[PDB]
């Protein structure tokens, strides 16, 4: 593995649970974490013809 | 010391000994 | 230009170091880390 | 990553690792066939701390048996637990030791070492960037006394640079379990002195106590006794596979606790100890963590803090806990018994909060310590081998095997003088 | 433009940048995946498909607390290389941070610092988040000032850094470490402010009714006042003040420069009710021993400056009020040699609110910015907690293993014998 | 002494790109002033 | 041979100087001018200059298979003239030995008396022919005003 | 008991080192510290022990008997003993007084660092043997501010190591201190 | 991915026969223009925007920056340092949203670093291409979807190097005729490894020539 890289368990995982009555909620979860938000992919737009 | 295809040669710091010799180039 | 009396061997015995600076909070200090102090009051 | 070679050696070591292991794939979610039905993703993040990847999927742990006889290991297979381990990695001999630190060091383990090098040199490169080392073994015996330390002293030469732990378990005051307890007890000593950076000694009794009267049973196991040193010995390595608010590995809890490189012999413990009946009469918070944790009757030692002087204390935490409840006790408890701690530190207590718990507990907590009060053990058993060693009581049985009385003699002055070193800092200005 | 860096170094940094980020965004109105459903410039970097991404490295030696980010809600919003981890963390030790670990991983965090200075044309200054305890927030976090301040020069260097609490601490070699990152924060900053966990405890504890708070708190209240510090190069103001603007009027010497920030308004919810929220009532809430942010009375020395940081509704005509109100009283007692001594800047955004905070939404707030030199005994704490470890050589072999020699220990201690003096000896 | 970010990336790093079989991204930019 | 002493411990033969002297005759021993602690000397090759205090050895000039038959300094320590055999007069610097100049056909014979006025102009030496010579010193050239012409041998 | 005070007031009067001091300036001066006395003691004690056949009594020699072993008696059994790995040294010696009076100023130091100080003696080219070389002898003194003049070495090694082996026993040279 | 690659870097040169540019250079243009004499007619090749999908949609990537892409000690596509060797011509051919003006900032900032060195008997060193069609994304592919590419055609004197490396492994094995028995047995004579051995031996003094600067 290279140094400042994630690993790959890391990289496709969900992470904890956001929810406080659940078991394996984690700090920064239940701090700083939002349920039903699904994050977006950006984008590049442009052409020499513009 | 290491010996050879071991698995103390493949380590970051390891000195390999060798083969041992020949048979040539010096009288029988 | 280049003089003889270079070669006399120099060192000047550099002063010892003043004393260091103890702090005029070191009373305070000492009072405040040995109060709230019992011995054997749960153990 | 940050990945932990497991050591075993000996019945005592076996019959720990096969406890120990069963709990950590409880708590990483891995059933008997070594596949993974975790319920949370944060189970498998730091799987590589003491998994291994095989084909198709599963799960093999880092560790090495090892034996002089291969008797104990039947047990250990036929278990819950004993078909998960790769069999390539059971190392065994022809004939034991039979008690005997001369013939597991010197004439029967000098030929059985070898094969285990080569698995724990297979098995550490394997590995991202390794860690430490975990060994888990007896003093009283010999094979895992004779053979683990040997382990150790040809290790530390290979990794120089890494984590040798040693969760030893000390002889006991009361009765023995073995006649020649003390010779095996005083040679393993001299090499766990220089050979390792963080030595835990448990004794048999103290956690006997525990089961008996602050869990209550009635009728313990020897199996009970493995849980709880697999607990206090899972606890410290649960900031390396789990996030927290405040984070501390083994070389982070090594570098806060030692002050000087031979005062690495320490007192474990697990807080949340409940009765049998008595689960409804309490409150869990915080303030019983602390009081369960630094209760001298929640030792898992023989020998005894309000004699000596706390050098260093460490806390790992478990589950959701605020901060500063956590450290206002840290602080109530040092300055409110101010004679067993230490002056000349001002700080005396490293903390360490993780966030999952250990699974149906709230909170958890593990005592670490580091006193000046460690060295009765080492003067009972120096007044006991003075005992012995004055008048040659079983010394034919060492010396007919390549040993010499100059061996015991290092092996006697050396713990001397670290009894010695321990005194020097108990009283200091 | 009017550009900054973060620099967020350790476990200290990288979960103080979680709130002070959430907080950016919901000023901003980004969402946490950097596109909105030219006041983001000085955070965010605008790639032209409404992609906003933040001016932060994020940089530690251990690969837990940085993984989190990587798999929260914020994954999408930093550049996959802005979080730099290692291997193994320092565990610590400042030796590691400085010699050994740190020394493998402080070029990828420079050239990821050039990648964003490329990018800003006109770069105010860095803002870097540190601890004293910790191994890579101490020694990596002095290792990386040091090539900063070679390669970058006359850029401002801001730095928050969580002091040693007088009483409480979480580990027992936090004097060395605090001790030896002493000379980096006195030659390679140009201004340093100073925390300590047990005086925002006390704060959380009872301005806000809060029992058995959390690291969360304190941190939402460091990114608060670090808001209010850099509010001026973003939102319109009737006095802006720039980060060189309030350095020539609270440092009088290169050496005198460690200031005391001070948030006002710190109320639930429930009691503000019964509060009027007031310029002249929150302004002498600054003054107040129970509300610094490091455990130190300012009754026992002299002020020497003063960066008084107004926000929201706002007007100067009673700004002027409450400060004659402030020099009418003899408790609050000034230096001789300043007889001005109060540095006015009135922006006009109000402070966002973030959803699970316990802040209530005020219109007026004031970040009280002061030199004084009451500092000073916040120092001769740590002083006597080093001496007495120092006397027989305690933990110093972990030290002098790596790559460190044995009189480095002094000199750090010389260095703030030194400092203790000069600020001490310049109030009288 | 370095106005950009290709003369970090040249100049000062000690990576040959003849004799450097298979370095990775932390290794190609180490520096002179590092040690 | 030349005449040193040396300690050497027999293990990993580590050697210490602790006297170091001339090897032939020693003539025209000259002071410097005020200070007491430096001091100078010539022989047969060598040119030493000693410190006093501890008799120690400060710097050695060598011109091979040669005798000098007497030195002098200047006023201040600019450059030491020497009456070398071969009718040569030769200036090194105080420290460094560096050859400042060379008078080459000096006398017939080799230089044996010398001399130095105060105003660092004037040095006036003597053959083993007889004759007197003033030599001018200049900042780039060395000239010769008048030899004057008494002696019938040597002067000494 | 007094040894340092006998030594700090016996090497000022001494005229030039290796020089002893005459009878009466020890006999008046063994009250100056008060020693406990007796005239039979003090005719043997000065006339017997004068080795050179001059008024000059030997200081080195006599307060060596008194502090530094250097001879044992095994003191008899059921008594514990420290130095454990000893009679490793083939019959050397010279035992001239600088090599008392160097013995007597490192004195002080390796009582009070000696644990460990064996260690080091040890894990430096050891393997169980008991012999160590000269130059790492040297290092492991300096390593704990014992610094020895060339003289001093001199006199030290004039006495372990007679055969010129550059091997040099530690625990016999340690022997002579406790 | 190399062949995937490889495909991308021979797609930009025949981009200006296919789509209309700005500054459009066909191939008979790449010719007289990359290759001053006879024999050096070997330069490098190399893909300015080799991002993947998770990092390209977070910088913007501007002609200012990609430029820099181009003459990276580590972006080179033959293992040779350009840091021991003087450019000698660059063809840089640049598709997609590219403006003429942000290749001549970009171009005067490559020539105002001296670490990047060119030849004295060349005062010009570039040549310019640009094309408005952004190069085509592959599904299934490791490259992401960048409206901007840069392919630089670099005659560099540092290929020198990779030549005194094939000279040294035919010297070692040339000098025991290892191998040379399976290649003698189908048409070939000895004699012809050393003609090749003198052509390569007379390769590498014409770079030394070509470097040395002119008095
Ligand atoms: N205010 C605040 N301080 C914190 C927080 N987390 C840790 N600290 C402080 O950080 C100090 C210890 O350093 P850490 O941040 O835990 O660790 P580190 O800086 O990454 O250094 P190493 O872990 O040793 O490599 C402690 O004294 C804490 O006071 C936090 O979330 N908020
Ligand atoms: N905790 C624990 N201790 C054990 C166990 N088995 C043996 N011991 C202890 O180990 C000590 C001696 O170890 P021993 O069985 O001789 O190890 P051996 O040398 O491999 O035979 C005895 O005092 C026992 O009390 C066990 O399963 N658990
Ligand atoms: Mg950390």
């Amino acid at each position: 593995l290279p140094l400042g890289v994630v690993s790959p368990y890391v990289k496709m995982s969900s992470g904890g649970c956001t929810d406080p009555l659940k078991f394996y909620a984690t700090s920064y979860c239940t701090a700083y974490g939002r349920e039903d938000f699904k994050p977006r992919v950006g984008s590049h737009r442009g052409t020499g013809y513009k | 010391v290491s010996e050879g295809f071991t698995v103390k040669a493949m380590m970051k710091n390891s000195v390999v000994r060798g083969p041992p010799s020949a048979g040539a180039f010096k009288e029988r | 230009s280049e003089s003889i009396y270079n070669l006399i061997p120099s060192d000047w015995k550099e002063p010892p170091q003043p004393p260091r600076y103890v702090s005029i909070f070191k009373a305070t200090v000492k009072d405040d880390m040995q109060k709230f102090k019992t011995a054997m009051k749960t153990m | 990553m940050r990945e932990i070679v497991h050591l075993q050696a000996g019945q005592c070591g076996n019959q720990i690792g096969a406890k120990f292991w069963e709990v950590i794939s409880d708590e990483h979610g891995i059933d008997p066939t070594g596949t993974y039905h975790g319920d949370s993703d944060l189970q498998l993040e730091r799987i590589n701390v003491y998994y291994n990847e095989a084909t198709g999927g599963k799960y093999v742990p880092r560790a090495v048996l090892v034996d002089l006889e291969p008797g104990t290991m039947d047990s250990v297979r036929s278990g819950p637990f004993g078909q998960i381990f790769r069999p390539d990695n059971f190392v065994f001999g022809q004939s034991g030791a039979g008690n005997n630190w001369a013939k597991g060091h010197y004439t029967e383990g000098a030929e059985l070492v070898d094969s285990v090098l080569d698995v724990v040199r297979k098995e550490a490169e394997s590995c991202d960037c390794l860690q430490g080392f975990q060994l888990t073994h007896s003093l009283g015996g010999g094979t895992g006394s004779g053979m683990g330390t040997l382990l150790i002293s040809k290790i530390r030469e290979e990794y120089p640079d890494r984590i040798m732990n040693t969760f030893s378990v000390v002889p006991s005051p009361k009765v023995s379990d073995t006649v020649v307890e003390p010779y095996n007890a005083t040679l393993s000593v001299h090499q766990l002195v220089e050979n390792t950076d963080e030595t835990y000694c448990i004794d048999n009794e103290a956690l006997y106590d525990i089961c008996f009267r602050t869990l209550k049973l009635t009728t313990p196991t020897y199996g009970d006794l493995n849980h709880l040193v697999s607990a206090t010995m899972s606890g410290v390595t649960t900031c390396l596979r789990f996030p927290g608010q405040l984070n501390a590995d083994l070389r982070k809890l090594a570098v806060n606790m030692v002050p000087f490189p031979r005062l690495h012999f320490f007192m474990p413990g697990f807080a949340p100890l409940t009765s049998r009946g008595s689960q409804q009469y309490r409150a869990l918070t915080v303030p019983e963590l602390t009081q369960q944790m630094f209760d001298a009757k929640n030792m898992m030692a023989a020998c005894d803090p309000r004699h000596g002087r706390y050098l260093t204390v460490a806390a790992v935490f478990r589950g959701r806990m605020s901060m500063k409840e956590v450290d206002e006790q840290m602080l109530n408890v040092q300055n409110k018994n101010s004679s067993y701690f230490v002056e000349w530190i001002p700080n005396n207590v490293k903390t360490a909060v993780c966030d999952i718990p250990p699974r149906g507990l709230k909170m958890s907590a593990t005592f670490i310590g580091n006193s000046t009060a460690i060295q009765e053990l080492f003067k009972r058993i120096s007044e006991q081998f003075t005992a012995m060693f004055r008048r040659k009581a079983f010394l034919h049985w060492y010396t007919g095997e390549g040993m010499d009385e100059m061996e015991f003699t290092e092996a006697e002055s050396n713990m001397n003088d670290l009894v010695s070193e321990y005194q020097q800092y108990q009283d200091a200005t | 433009m009017r550009e900054c860096i973060s620099i967020h170094v350790g476990q200290a940094g990288v979960q103080i940048g979680n709130a002070c980020w959430e907080l950016y965004c919901l000023e901003h109105g980004i969402q946490p995946d950097g596109q909105m459903p030219d006041s983001f410039n000085t955070f965010f970097s605008e790639t032209g498909a409404g992609k906003h991404v933040p001016r932060a490295v994020f940089v530690d030696l251990e690969p837990t607390v940085v993984d989190e980010v990587r798999t929260g809600t914020y994954r999408q919003l930093f550049h996959p290389e802005q979080l730099i981890t290692g291997k193994e963390d320092a565990a610590n030790n400042y030796a590691r941070g400085h010699y050994t670990i740190g020394k493998e991983i402080v070029d990828l965090v420079l050239d990821r610092i050039r990648k964003l200075a490329d990018l800003c044309t006109g770069l105010q200054g860095f803002l870097i988040f540190h601890s004293f305890g910790g191994g890579t927030g101490s020694g990596f976090a002095s290792l990386l000032m040091e090539r900063l301040s070679v390669d970058y020069g006359k850029k401002s260097k801001l730095e928050f850094a969580i002091y040693p609490a007088p009483q409480v601490s979480t580990a027992v070699v936090e004097p060395y470490n605090s001790i030896l990152t002493t000379h980096t924060t006195l030659e390679h900053s140009d201004c340093a402010f100073m925390v300590d966990n047990e005086a925002i405890y006390d704060i959380c504890r009872r301005n806000l009714d809060i029992e058995r708070p959390t690291y969360t708190n304190l941190n939402r209240l460091i990114g608060q006042i670090v808001s209010s510090i850099t509010a001026s190069l973003r939102f319109d103001g009737a006095l802006n003040v720039d980060l060189t603007e309030f350095q020539t009027n609270l440092v009088p010497y290169p050496r005198i420069h460690f200031p005391l920030a001070t948030y006002a308004p710190v109320i639930s919810a429930e009691k503000a009710y019964h509060e009027q929220l007031s310029v002249a009532e929150i302004t002498n809430a600054c003054f107040e021993p129970a509300n610094q942010m490091v455990k130190c009375d300012p009754r026992h020395g002299k002020y020497m400056a003063c960066c008084m940081l107004y926000r929201g509704d706002v007007v100067p005509k009673d700004v002027n009020a409450a400060i004659a109100t402030i020099k009418t009283k003899r408790t609050i007692q000034f230096v001789d040699w300043c007889p001005t001594g109060f540095k006015v800047g009135i922006n006009y955004q109000p402070p966002t609110v973030v959803p699970g905070g316990d802040l209530a939404k005020v219109q007026r707030a004031v970040c009280m910015l002061s030199n004084t030199t009451a500092i000073a005994e916040a120092w001769a704490r740590l002083d006597h907690k080093l001496d007495l470890m120092y006397a027989k050589r305690a933990f110093v072999h972990w030290y002098v293993g790596e790559g460190m020699e044995e009189g480095e220990f002094s000199e750090a201690r010389e260095d703030l014998a030194a400092l203790e003096k000069d600020y001490e000896e310049v109030g009288v | 002494e370095i106005p950009k970010d290709d003369l970090d990336f040249r100049l000062a790093a000690l990576y040959n790109h003849h004799t450097g079989t298979f370095k990775n991204k932390s290794e190609i930019l180490t520096h002179q002033e590092t040690i | 041979e030349e005449s040193h002493i040396y300690r050497v411990n027999f293990t990993n033969f580590k050697e210490t100087l602790i006297t170091t002297c001339h090897f032939e005759s020693v003539e025209d021993i000259v002071f410097p001018f005020g200070t007491a602690e430096l001091f100078a000397t010539c022989a047969k090759k060598d040119i030493r200059v000693w410190h006093t205090l501890t008799n120690r050895e400060l710097l050695r000039i060598t011109v091979p298979n040669m005798t000098c038959h007497g030195i002098d300094f200047m006023r201040d320590g600019k450059s030491i003239i020497s009456a070398w055999d071969d009718g040569r007069i030769r200036a090194f610097a105080p420290e460094t030995g560096r050859l400042m100049y060379v008078i080459n056909n000096a006398h017939r014979i080799g230089v044996t008396a010398i001399a130095t006025t105060s105003d660092c102009k004037r040095v006036i030496s003597g053959g083993g022919e007889g004759e007197v010579r003033v030599w001018h010193i200049g900042h780039q050239t060395q000239k010769l005003e008048e030899a004057l012409k008494e002696h019938k041998s040597s002067v000494s | 008991g007094c040894w340092r005070e006998l030594l700090r007031e016996c090497k000022e009067r001494d005229f030039n080192k290796q020089g002893e001091i005459p009878g009466p300036e020890f006999l008046a001066l063994v009250e100056k510290f008060n020693l406990d006395i007796s005239r039979d003691e003090c005719q043997q004690l000065l006339i017997k022990y004068d080795l050179k056949n001059n008024g000059k009594f030997a200081y080195c020699s006599f307060i060596q008997s008194c502090v530094l072993l250097l001879k044992a008696k095994e003191t008899s059994l059921m008594q514990r003993m420290k130095i454990q790995n000893a009679n490793k040294m083939k019959e050397a010696g010279a035992e001239t007084c600088s090599f008392y009076s160097a013995l007597l100023r490192i004195q002080p130091k390796i009582v009070h660092c000696w644990r460990p100080m064996r260690r080091t003696f040890k894990a430096y080219d050891e393997g169980g043997t008991g012999l160590l070389s000269v130059a790492d002898f040297r290092k492991v003194l300096r390593q704990y501010s014992i610094n020895l003049s060339e003289e001093e070495f001199f006199h030290i090694l004039e006495y372990y190591d007679k055969t010129l082996s550059s091997k040099i026993s530690y625990n016999d040279f340690l022997r002579a201190f406790l | 991915n190399l062949n995937r690659l490889i495909g991308q870097i021979v797609s930009s040169i025949t981009a200006s026969l296919r789509f209309d540019g700005a500054l459009n250079v066909d191939l008979t243009e790449f010719q007289t223009n990359l290759v001053p004499y006879p024999r050096i007619h070997f330069p490098l090749a190399t893909y300015a925007p080799v991002i993947s999908a998770e990092k390209a949609y977070h910088e913007q990537l501007s002609v200012a920056e990609i430029t820099n892409a181009c003459f990276e000690p580590a972006n080179q596509m033959v293992k040779c340092d350009p840091r021991h060797g003087k450019y000698m011509a660059c063809c840089m051919l640049y598709r997609g949203d590219v403006v003429p003006k942000d290749v001549n900032a970009a171009i005067a900032t490559i020539k105002t670093k001296r670490t990047i060195q060119f030849v004295d008997w060349c005062p010009t060193g570039f040549k310019v291409g640009i094309n408005y069609q952004p190069p085509t994304v592959v599904p299934g592919g490791d490259l992401a979807k960048v409206q901007r590419a840069v392919c630089m055609l670099s005659n560099t004197t540092a290929i020198a190097e990779a030549w005194a490396r094939l000279d040294h492994k035919l010297d070692l094995m040339y000098a025991k005729r290892a191998f040379v028995h399976w290649y003698v047995g189908e048409g070939m004579e000895e004699g012809e490894f050393s003609e090749a051995r003198e052509d390569l031996a007379a390769l590498e003094k014409d770079y030394e020539e070509v470097g040395v600067d002119s008095v």
